[PDB]
């Protein structure tokens, strides 16, 4: 299948992705063509912040599905 | 007030380097009032230029480690290319993150927060062992490495017995 | 001429072009309650052509649950004829004014037209103009927890700039000439398809480094196709790809033809099947106003829920729009109608006025075109709801107690806060809970820190402070302006103007935190918001944290018990750069700014200091021969800068400026090419000076070059500021002392106890210079008249002439060297929104997890994005659970050895190592010498001991943490440990 990871920045990733693939998985990916640590990876889908360990499948996140990639801000 | 992430992860790093030591080089604080400063003394690599040394040296880590490196300045006297005079060592894995500008160096070659010190400083042995001539800090001895490596040769042995000298310092 | 010196923060985000078509932009704003009036605040501070207001319906009370600027004196007042003095005070460059009537042919005036609290009948007339004359609308609601925008721009909307980014760019391999174009090994374009590319030093065919755009087809990660270029050349190769930021029509649909098939912009993909029911139920609220007299339904009414109920079946139907109904769902919105809170104001407000900025400048992308929104979870369960709570009152409050209720209301009222920071989110968010009523009651209060004071550049997205306030201190004028907002605050609020960190813990101590309700961050850095999480774990508070860049922001909430802490994760750090790469081999603008940056340090600050030093104190020398990394250049500092290079007149200085040239633009260029020459080569049988280096030439001055003066200028005005001399700008003095210098010939170079620094005796004594002190230049970025960035963009840009850089003017050498943060009004009042819709919760005090929500949002494409926070991590020990992030142990001031042997059956674990802070107390790794004598001494003694620091008198309590290995070989991490003194 195919899923979307679209950034703060308004950059959209597309991934191909098995059901079995875990979250982990995709944030090694993400890394690979970005250049951030995974534990610095925000990534939310459907109103909970994916986590590692699950996979996709737990989520529930089929063909289509859209995720988040997001952090925090420092400014004030 | 808890500790942060940082102070958690050296302890855990601190403890294991002190528990099954890489020959090589000894790594302590230097003391016990921060956690954030480690000492290390390293033997000169065998065979190498720096065999027989005795250098010492110190592993300074940030507030937001492992986001950002450590950095590693000899106190020993010493002369390579790829450390510059005021003892600082320049090598790719000590570079902060990441990627950027125009394509040339990758993110994954620098500073990863997965590193861990032995890491570094096995990163730092191979140094002595063969300079890298694309990153040199020192540019007298990047020149001498390259233009006349005999007295290049001959500067090294000096500093090398000038540290076992220092070693009679405990006295 | 637009005042950089206040649009500063903001220009980093929209561009000066963007900003001159806003100073050339009118801008109507219809309805001044709640809503109205926070989207006319940011769109003032913003700076546009002008602002102006149509609300000539008078001022209830129950206005006031958002509208900040209208007071209890104001009531019976038209609002807009209350709001323009205010918004006026905002902006010297934009003027505010009102009308008293609108018509269709008054609307050509404007660039955009924002319409608030308006019926759709009236809507539809208003956008049936706009949209036929191509004028841009925007049409927002807030109604309780719910939230509405709709956007158009017109049919033949064109926009510049749709998402602010920078132009992608790679380094190509090779073009085939049928368009196939290849990045260099493993690397990835990030183009999608319909971006347009322009090539340059592409090699086999010189076509196409012309700079034509081509369309974009992407072909895979590291390949993408442009077009057969067959005419010119059959390969190329070694070339470079630069992303060409192409003009983009977005169609927007007019009001009529798209509330049959409205275009939604998701808030939520939680809540995917919302904004259909809200469709209706918005247009239920006009239908519904309609037939009661521009009255919405009442409180929790049950009876005019269920004929609100009905409306929406039958603008269902009329509509053809097939959705089943949420009667739950939809009666809430009824239930909720008459709400009007203030978080729900700041989140739209600032969203809003961030879309009527995108209309004027064709910068960003519009949403398009509906934005439905809901905060539902932020509704008390922990209270009664019903129709007699929410039962309006004579009081302010009646927006938020119609939701809320009136027993909520009282909580509100008793909370205790602690605000950390009075900057943008400072100031946003003590307004928000001004209009919420927080810490109004008798036991209710505010303690607010914020060491700095108010700049001009501060003014132009922090609207409590003015330009007379310039100079005073942001939490005494963020307290001072919110008790005019609501004076139930005066007397309740206490301001702080220390830095929160260990230093401070004797004012923000025990007795301080344990009568807080919650703490709230507004912080400009992650050491302090790290720090304050700590604490908030400690005396197991909530916090409540928020962050901004440029139209991006987060917020972050921290429940005791429950949630997982700030400091639980971590962001990545701030870009630096290595000093091997700065001293001689820089290839990006970047590069040559922190090395000009290290120059005006190395000149004019860290000389300056050790001459002070030398001169004031008596053991300096040698204790600087001792105790210093490089006790040579310290002396050298000391003779150059009190008897050698010190300047007697002026043209000294100018002398000595024309010197330094040579210095760092010239032989050291010289001297770094001797030692690598311009055709070198490394032992790998590359060139030197190739990829990432960029072969260096040496700089012969010329006054008449533009650059090569600026520097002389500066130099020579800030080594004066040394020493006091007088500056002078008449360019015919330097002519003249420039003409008369010969430059001395320069040639690159090729039993000790060589220590002679016995020049220290060639110094004077700190007797012979009593009372004598050189001035160090403490770098200032935001002062354009100390030569400070001009220094820098100066010898930043020679030495970019030197390695073949593009140089960069002030502007952005300013930024770079000045650190500073891009940020604008409108991200900063929507996180405050979010933050308060939290806030909410921690009053209900919400024992489920997935009623909270972490926020994050970029204005500048429509995104937000919303997910439940994750749970702190557990640990079942022995038997029931504990909490790894806020469960501690409470122990007795006891010795070390009775602590590890309170462990060793207490709970089955042996303490292998011992920490207190940074510090390491003790580690079974330990030698067993120091062991021995550190074992029977108590921690209290222990601590004081390693810290050589005495234990402050204050201090009741302290935190150790331990590694504990259960009696099998393996680490388990445990719970903190809290010693009672």
């Amino acid at each position: 299948m195919q899923i979307f990871v679209r950034t703060l920045t308004g950059r959209t990733i597309t991934l191909e992705v098995e059901s079995s693939d875990t979250i982990d998985n995709v944030r090694a990916r993400i890394q690979d063509r970005e250049g951030i640590p995974p534990d610095q990876q925000r990534l939310i889908f459907a109103g909970r912040q994916l986590e590692d360990g699950r996979t996709l499948a737990d989520y529930n996140i089929q063909r289509e599905s859209t995720l988040h990639l997001v952090l925090r801000l420092r400014g004030g | 007030m808890p500790s942060s992430a940082s102070e958690q992860l050296l302890r855990k790093q601190l403890k294991e380097i002190q528990k099954n030591p890489p020959q090589g080089f000894s790594v302590g604080l230097v003391d016990d009032k921060s956690i954030f400063e480690w000492e290390v003394m390293i033997i000169g690599p065998e065979d190498t230029l720096y065999e027989g040394g005795f250098f010492h040296a110190t592993l300074s880590f940030p507030q937001d480690y492992p986001l950002m490196p450590p950095k590693m300045k000899f106190t020993t006297e010493i002369w390579h290319p790829n450390v510059h005079p005021n003892g600082e060592v320049c090598i790719s894995i000590l570079h902060p993150p990441g990627d950027d500008k125009y394509g040339y160096e990758d993110a994954g070659e620098r500073w990863l927060p997965v590193h861990s010190p032995e890491t570094i400083l096995i990163s730092v042995i191979s140094m002595l062992s063969s300079p890298n001539d694309e990153s040199p800090a020192n540019i007298d001895a990047a020149k001498e490495f390259r233009e006349n490596p005999q007295e290049f040769k001959k500067r090294v042995r000096r500093l090398v017995r000038r540290s076992i000298e220092m070693i009679l310092e405990h006295h | 001429t637009i005042d950089e010196g206040l649009y500063s923060r903001q220009l980093y985000v929209l561009g000066h072009e963007a900003m001159k078509q806003m100073s050339q932009s009118n801008v109507l704003i219809i309805g001044c309650k709640g809503l109205g009036v926070e989207i006319a605040k940011n769109v003032c501070l913003a700076g546009v052509k002008s602002v102006t207001l149509y609300d000539p319906q008078p001022t209830r009370i129950e206005d006031l649950s958002s509208q900040y600027f209208l007071t209890e004196d104001d009531i019976g007042v038209p609002r807009a004829k209350v709001t323009v003095s205010k918004l006026a005070e905002l902006n010297q460059y934009v003027p505010v004014s009102v009308v008293d009537e609108l018509s269709t042919e008054y609307l050509k005036n404007f660039k955009c037209v924002v319409v608030t609290e308006t019926s759709l009948t009236k809507q539809l007339e208003i956008n049936d103009f706009t949209h036929k004359n191509h004028i841009a609308y925007i049409a927002a609601d807030s109604r309780g927890l719910f939230g509405s925008i709709f956007c158009d721009f017109g049919e033949n909307f064109i926009c510049t700039d749709t998402d602010g980014n920078e132009p992608l760019t790679g380094m190509i391999a090779s073009i085939t000439d049928d368009g196939v174009v290849t990045m260099l090994e493993e690397t990835r374009h990030g183009l999608e398809n319909g971006d347009f590319v322009k090539f340059t030093e592409v090699k086999g065919m010189p076509g196409l480094n012309d700079g034509t755009p081509r369309k974009v087809e992407v072909k895979g990660p590291y390949t993408f196709s442009i077009g057969s270029v067959k005419d010119l050349g059959s390969a190329g190769y070694n070339g470079v790809f630069t992303q060409v930021k192409v003009p983009t029509k977005i169609s927007f649909k007019s009001l009529r033809e798209s509330l049959k098939d409205p275009e939604y912009v998701y808030p939520d993909f939680g809540k995917m099947m919302r904004p259909p029911q809200y469709h209706i139920a918005f247009q239920a609220l006009s239908a519904f106003a309609d037939a009661h007299e521009g009255s919405l339904p009442r409180p929790r009414n049950d009876i005019d829920a269920a004929e609100f109920f009905e409306f929406c079946k039958k603008i269902a139907s009329t509509l053809q729009f097939d959705v089943e109904l949420d009667e739950k769902l939809i009666k809430e919105i009824s239930y909720q109608a008459r709400g009007d809170l203030v978080a729900m104001s700041a989140f739209l407000g600032g969203a809003v006025a961030q879309e009527v900025l995108k209309a004027t400048t064709s910068k960003f992308y519009p949403l398009k075109q509906y934005f439905y929104f809901d905060s539902l979870e932020s509704l008390p369960s922990s209270v009664t709801i019903s129709e007699e709570t929410c039962k309006p009152r004579g009081c302010r409050y009646d927006g938020q107690i119609a939701v809320f209720g009136s027993e909520f209301q009282e909580k509100i009222a008793s909370l205790s806060t602690f605000l950390v920071g009075a900057g943008a989110i400072g100031c946003e968010m003590l307004k928000n809970w001004a209009m919420m009523g927080v810490a109004t009651g008798e036991s209710g209060h505010i303690s607010v820190t914020d060491m700095d004071s108010i700049e001009k550049s501060n003014l132009n997205r922090q609207f409590l402070f003015r330009p007379r306030d310039v100079g005073k201190l942001k939490s005494e004028c963020a307290s001072t302006a919110v008790s005019i907002m609501n004076p139930s605050l005066t007397g309740k609020i206490t301001s702080y103007q220390e830095r929160v960190g260990p230093e401070s813990e004797g004012i923000f101590g025990d007795e301080f935190f344990e009568k807080l309700s919650l703490v709230t961050n507004a912080l400009d850095n992650v050491e302090a918001r790290m720090y304050v999480d700590r604490r908030c774990v400690f005396f197991e508070k909530p916090l409540l944290e928020s962050g901004t860049l440029g139209t991006k922001g987060n917020t972050q909430v921290v429940v005791p018990h429950l949630t997982e802490s700030y400091g639980s994760s971590q962001d990545p750090p701030e870009k630096s750069f290595p000093i091997c790469t700065l001293k001689n081999f820089p290839n990006r603008i970047e590069h040559t700014i922190a090395w000009a940056r290290d120059l005006f340090e190395g000149l004019f600050k860290q000389p300056i200091d050790n001459v002070n030093m030398y001169l004031s104190s008596p053991n300096f020398l040698e204790t600087s021969l001792k105790t210093s990394s490089n006790p040579r250049e310290v002396l050298e500092n000391i003779r150059d800068y009190l008897v050698t290079e010190k300047p007697l007149s002026f043209e000294e200085c100018i002398m000595w400026a024309r010197l330094q040239f040579d210095k760092f633009f010239n032989n050291n260029i010289q001297q770094l090419l001797f030692n690598f020459p311009k055709d070198s080569v490394t032992s790998t049988g590359q060139p030197f000076w190739s990829g990432p280096k960029r072969a260096p030439t040496p700089l012969s001055f010329d006054i008449h070059n533009r650059e090569h003066f600026d520097f002389i200028v500066a130099a020579a005005s800030l080594y004066a500021f040394n020493y006091g001399l007088k500056s002078e700008t008449d360019p015919a003095i330097y002519e003249r002392v420039l003409a008369g210098y010969n430059p001395p010939p320069f040639a690159p170079k090729s039993k000790d106890k060589q220590e002679l620094k016995s020049i220290a005796d060639s110094l004077p004594p700190p007797s012979s210079l009593v009372g004598f002190r050189l001035t160090p230049a403490e770098f200032e970025k935001d002062d354009d008249s100390n030569h400070h960035i001009d220094f820098i963009t100066a010898a930043s840009n020679l030495r970019a002439m030197n390695y073949d850089i593009t140089p960069a003017d002030r502007f952005k050498t300013k930024f770079v060297a000045g650190k500073i943060v891009p940020a604008m009004c409108t991200s900063t009042a929507v996180v405050s929104g979010l933050v308060c819709l939290e806030l909410v919760k921690l009053v209900d005090g919400k024992k489920k997890i997935e009623e909270y929500k972490n926020g994050f949002f970029n204005l500048a494409i429509g995104l937000f994005t919303f997910s439940d926070p994750i749970a702190s991590p557990k640990m079942k020990v022995n038997g029931k659970e504990i909490d790894k992030i806020w469960d501690r142990y409470n122990l007795p001031d006891c010795t070390l050895q009775e602590l590890i042997d309170y462990f060793q059956k207490e709970e089955g674990l042996e303490v292998t190592m011992l920490s207190s802070g940074v510090s390491l107390l003790y580690a079974n790794f330990q030698p067993p010498k120091k062991l021995a004598e550190r074992l029977p001494l108590k921690i209290s003694e222990l601590v004081e001991q390693i810290t050589k620091k005495k234990l402050e008198p204050f201090r009741k309590h302290l935190v150790l943490e331990i590694c504990c290995d259960d009696a099998n070989g393996e680490d388990v991490e445990v719970p903190f440990i809290c010693i009672k003194l």
